[PDB]
DNA sequence: AAAAAAAAAAAAAAAAAAAAAAAAAA
DNA sequence: TTTTTTTTTTTTTTTTTTTTTTTTTT
């Protein structure tokens, strides 16, 4: 209707995939299956590289505790820890190389394509020798083969020459401007995409306050104005901070109003609350102000402000000048029949193995559905989400609730599992993508369910 | 690795047999009248239903059931004594 | 046929299980199954409490990074974080309570039992108000009901008096003496049971040498003899050499018995240890040669020895006198048909989701087989091992190979699964234990087949 | 094509709190 | 015989320093 959805994704000399490959994705949810160690996570990494400013590769393997891969390894395509010898036999492509990836989104009578080109020039491995160029396309005649053709008969100048004569093409040599243009195009909050990357492999909740203070909410600190006033040689700072707190509370009210419709465990749902706490240096500063009002000693306020500004990474400064650090967050469970608390939780400590997964998935999708366009009203302009190693620890019953909630929130999803589960996916999806490895090469096959059934 | 097990069909068949018989049924007769495709994964579901609906599960006496898989052979199961009936679990969601 | 194998385990007022409960375990291995949030982890925590001096509870849920629950929470039976108010509806037993555990081993006729009784007195909840008493016996006519009746008749005075009024029982009010006696009974190494506790929830490997220096190998450093020699105002090096030769001799046999299993379609593993030389030894040799060629230069040698004995927590001096630190460990993959090295590795960094699990399982089971029999006399006296959330991130073939590896070394194992992978289990297992929970109370049922 | 300023992630260390075991007094 | 006092060990939390990569200017 008015929401873009992923439809296809292509590769060239990326990771273990050599040559040219592609896969098609149905607009009613698909699943990715294949044996252990075949290439399922590589496609996800290739997609994530195009969106966030600093990806976390291979996140789901450790459960959300550590990332263990780098871009150059994918570009040159290593296949293990090697052996140690004269010839580095464990590296696939050595010397001069070239690599290109691209993903395409689609809507009702529209099309947008993203892309990237990366290439070496000599025998080196430093991260500063990997020349890069990002792209954004609107016209239908642009295609990956066209970009490779242009590069092979020129260079950076040849690629940049496309904008002069063509249409609907914008190459950006710096990733920062690329991401700024992207966010402006989709009308999306500043930290939505990093949240999307984080939601792929996170399976715990140490504390929800960190999640709300780092990802969901924006950043409107007041350090600069404080420094300006300090160097001018004041209550307006406090008025500004109070106004920011009020706006934060209104936004949180909006979110918890939205979260009601979806259903938790039967007869129950969730509500989010926040309390106000004042402590630390606020009392000291107020005392100093009231003491100076008696009369000199004007340098006391300047000293306090400068000390707070200098130590910008301490709890005193954060609690003094950052409005989003003047609240405390916790989640609660409400029974539908009437209204009464059943349990209030501030984290996920002490739970069972399967309860942590459902809690984390529910809260993450609830926050993400709001971080997208409906933050500023209207329906989302970018609806899709990726899950990795889905349903690793839960039982049969919990997966149904997860899928039902995901459908109710209004998002399209792709699931990535080994052959562990084959019934629910057949019941709720429409298309499948099969991967396979033979030696050191991997390939993709796309089929619907009926064709595989006929075998 | 398709098919596997179908829970809904097994539940429906068990309910139909129970409402048809109209008398308490132990595990041995239920297995004999409706042999399972897999020897396991079936007794577990029945025991889960028995414990959930609240039927007592006696454990001081034993019942013996003999089965043969697809590739011949024999298996002897030392199941406990459970009495299922339609009335107890007629109005519980699943 | 001289190995003790787990056969039974009993509970009373533990966790969510209220009143008496029981479970049986087959000599060929079993498999506990049940829905999510049923009580499977509680049953194995009850066993882990009796063995390690400092348990890690609920280890598998977080993947092997943290722990969440504590002992006093189990005894009072907390179910969830609750809410505000004062009734504390989320706590089951309030006021005076009493709890009991047991476990049984059988090898051939001979039988042993392990025990514990814990209780409160009032409405306090501090960890210092929880009385404790540990038991160990090898005679019949001593069951859980007997201990509970004796405790009700009197108090700890009545309990601790059973030793004089009987035969074959030994009460220990201090856990350290209890564990020392237990370790002496089975002739296992010093940290075998801690390794067993760790192996139940570890699905990731970071460095082999950490494990081989912290848990598997015992401590035989020569700090005392060196300090004595320094204060006397060299056989030390020969002693160190002998101790580093013994390790190589054991590793040879371990590799020989690991050779028979296929880590992959045509490949098998092997452990490799290499020798390193630090600068500290060079200085000592130089001092020795200088003293020999001098003929007073004795001050420097004694100063070096005294410095070594002083800061015994720096790798500079620790690597001089601790034979465990003179070696370096790593694994390698070798294929048959013209034995040829193909890959060497020192940790599971950068691997796939399923490769880490199998690597960790192989290394840990090899380490356990080493620890449970320190010398070449063979005949382990303890032969069980448990796994939690078995085969959670792998495919069919990987699970098959893991099970084959476990069966090769000669270990009796039990598996825990959230009602999954039944077809694979049914071939290699001949029992089951089903746990179901309604409302707030849990229950156990038992099966078998042949 | 080369030199400078800024930002994000990893590693080591100091401070603090809680629990277990042995010695001493009523 | 029962209670109290002391020491020792283990774990957690916060702060500072270091390194690498990206972007900008000449
Ligand atoms: N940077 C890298 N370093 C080492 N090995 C790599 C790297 N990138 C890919 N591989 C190899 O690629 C294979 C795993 O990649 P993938 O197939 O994407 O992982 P996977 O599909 O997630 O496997 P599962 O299903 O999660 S167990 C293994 O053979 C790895 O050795
Ligand atoms: N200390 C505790 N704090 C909070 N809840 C607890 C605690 N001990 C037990 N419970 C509850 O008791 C239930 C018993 O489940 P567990 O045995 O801990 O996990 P489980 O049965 O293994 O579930 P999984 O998904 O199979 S790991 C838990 O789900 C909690 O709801
Ligand atoms: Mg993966
Ligand atoms: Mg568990």
């Amino acid at each position: 209707s008015e929401t873009f959805i992923l439809t296809s994704i292509e590769l060239y000399n990326w990771g273990g995939f050599q040559g040219y490959h592609r896969a098609e994705i149905d607009p009613s949810g698909t699943a990715v299956i294949g044996p252990t160690g075949s290439g399922k996570t590589t496609l996800v990494d290739a997609l994530m590289t195009l969106l966030c400013a600093n990806p976390r590769y291979n996140l789901a393997s450790t459960g959300g505790h550590e990332s263990d891969r780098d871009l150059v390894s994918y570009v040159r395509g290593v296949t293990g820890p090697g052996d140690g010898g004269v010839e580095q036999s464990h590296i696939a492509r050595q010397g001069k190389t070239v690599t290109a990836i691209a993903a395409t989104l689609e809507r009702d009578g529209a099309q947008v394509r993203l892309g990237a080109v990366l290439w070496f020039e000599g025998t080196s491995s430093s991260a500063s020798d990997l020349k890069k160029l990002w792209l954004l396309s609107e016209s239908p005649e642009q295609t990956l083969e066209h970009w490779l053709s242009q590069h092979h008969a020129g260079g950076m100048r040849a690629l940049r020459q496309m904008e002069k004569d063509g249409m609907g093409i914008w190459p950006y040599p710096s990733k920062k401007a690329f991401l700024a243009r992207l966010r402006d195009y989709f009308e999306v909050g500043e930290n939505a995409f990093t949240l999307l990357n984080r939601a792929a492999g996170l399976k715990q909740l140490n504390s929800i306050d960190e999640i709300f203070r780092e990802l969901v909410l924006d950043d409107r600190s007041a350090f600069e104005r404080a420094a300006e006033v300090a160097s001018s040689f004041v209550t307006q700072l406090l008025s500004y901070i109070d106004h920011e707190v009020s706006m934060i509370e209104e936004r949180l009210d909006d979110l918890n109003s939205t979260m009601q419709r979806v259903d938790f465990q039967p007869g129950r749902y969730l509500r989010l609350v926040a309390k106000k706490v004042i402590h630390e240096s606020l009392r000291t500063l107020q005392h100093a102000q009231r003491q100076l009002n008696s009369a000199k000693a004007l340098q006391a306020l300047v000293g306090l402000l400068k000390d707070a500004c200098e130590h910008s990474r301490n709890q005193g400064a954060k609690a003094l000048l950052d409005p989003r650090f003047r609240l405390e967050f916790a989640v609660s469970v409400i029974d539908r029949e009437g209204n009464n608390l059943i349990e209030t939780r501030t984290g996920s400590q002490g739970g069972s193995g399967g309860e942590k997964e459902i809690i984390a998935s529910y809260v993450l999708t609830a926050s993400l559905s709001y971080a997208l366009c409906p933050d500023g009203s209207s329906r989302p302009l970018f609806g899709t989400i990726v899950l990795d190693q889905a349903f690793s620890r839960s039982s049969h019953a919990v997966a149904g609730r997860i899928i039902a909630a995901l459908r109710e929130f209004g998002l399209h999803a792709v699931f990535i599992t080994p052959n562990k589960e084959m019934r629910l996916l057949r019941h709720h999806t429409r298309s499948a993508v099969v991967v396979h490895r033979r030696g050191v090469e991997s390939s993709l096959v796309s089929l619907s369910w009926e064709a595989l059934d006929e075998h | 690795a398709f098919d596997g097990l179908d829970r809904e069909a097994l539940i429906h068949d068990t309910l139909a047999v129970l409402v048809e018989q109209g008398r308490p049924v132990s595990l041995g007769e239920l297995a004999s009248l409706l042999p399972p495709a897999h020897d396991l994964e079936t007794f577990a579901l029945w025991l889960a239903m028995a414990r959930e609906a609240g039927i007592e599960v006696l454990t001081e006496e034993r019942q013996f059931v003999e089965l043969v898989d697809e590739d011949e052979q024999r298996w002897g199961f030392n199941l406990p004594y459970v009495g299922l009936d339609h009335e107890a679990l007629k109005d519980i969601d699943w």
